[PDB]
């Protein structure tokens, strides 16, 4: 069970469980301040279908962001895989957050992106995140 | 996946709170360590108390 | 750049800073409780020469970790780089955490590994942990 990481190659057992997240910062860009762009993964799906699963973390977001709303959804597909694309907003401390997430169905887990930005500043950040996603290939 | 920690986690990262960003190598990896050791809990809860964790010194 | 990750390839713009954090939970086993493995980057290194970086590593370890205890200390190396090889343990929550670190040297960030168990239960958990760090190959 060889683990892949951009900077090494190793042997990891099966037996070790996988909560790896990779986590860049946006720098600043013109009026906008810095972004996240965070990649974490997900293994509660199971057998329940991508749609229902879906369907299940927004539920989930819905009841525990303080003034939830969703703005977006896209059903795309990225190289063969479902990828849906939420676009929602929430308030952390009375200030307004936005996140941008996609969903990759992929077992053993679902990968997951999530940007965090600001309503205003999205269409800054939007080109750079635009990039990274377009260059996402799902492995086999 | 918890949107409350991901958005969190996010939201830290952004504005320079993030543990690689506050503490040296050796602390952040130790901080990380621990958190992941000490509920149901993923990736994304350990590196926010690793964050906390390196918050409250 | 292009970055790798377990599960796909993407590109990343270069003012992007990563902040990326591998993490595999060690599950217990017997009379061991569970352990944790942890590959983390830092790009604090500049100029100054490897070996005072690490010294820059252990001084704030010891301010900063409650109950810093050093085990040993190891310059070794690994697939042609430079490596320190740190036991120590530090206490948290009345805890006593065994702590095993390699510091790895590489441009344009350091790789670190870090493995958290009890002192008690390290030397079970060594085995699993030895297996990995001799099967690591820093990639070009």
């Amino acid at each position: 069970t060889l683990y892949r990481l951009h900077e090494a190659d190793l042997e990891i057992p099966d037996a070790w469980q996988d909560q790896s997240i990779n986590i860049f910062k946006l720098p600043a860009s013109g009026p906008a301040r810095e972004a996240s762009f965070v990649i974490s993964r997900d293994a509660s799906q199971g057998d329940a279908p991508f749609a229902d699963y879906v369907a299940r973390q927004l539920e989930n977001a819905e009841k525990q962001l303080p003034g939830f709303k969703l703005h977006k959804r896209w059903d795309i597909n990225i190289h063969g895989h479902a990828a849906v694309l939420l676009d929602y907003q929430w308030q952390r401390e009375g200030r307004d957050l936005m996140l941008r997430q996609v969903f990759i169905e992929r077992r053993p887990a679902v990968l997951i992106t999530t940007l965090t930005t600001t309503p205003a500043d999205l269409p800054h950040h939007e080109p750079a995140w635009k990039q990274a996603m377009q260059t996402l290939v799902p492995r086999p | 996946m918890d949107a409350q920690a991901a958005a969190r986690l996010g939201d830290e990262i952004a504005h320079g709170f993030g543990v690689a960003a506050m503490v040296a190598g050796a602390v952040a990896g130790a901080l990380i360590g621990a958190a992941v050791v000490a509920a149901a809990t993923g990736g994304l809860a350990a590196v926010i108390l690793a964050g906390s964790i390196a918050a409250g010194g």
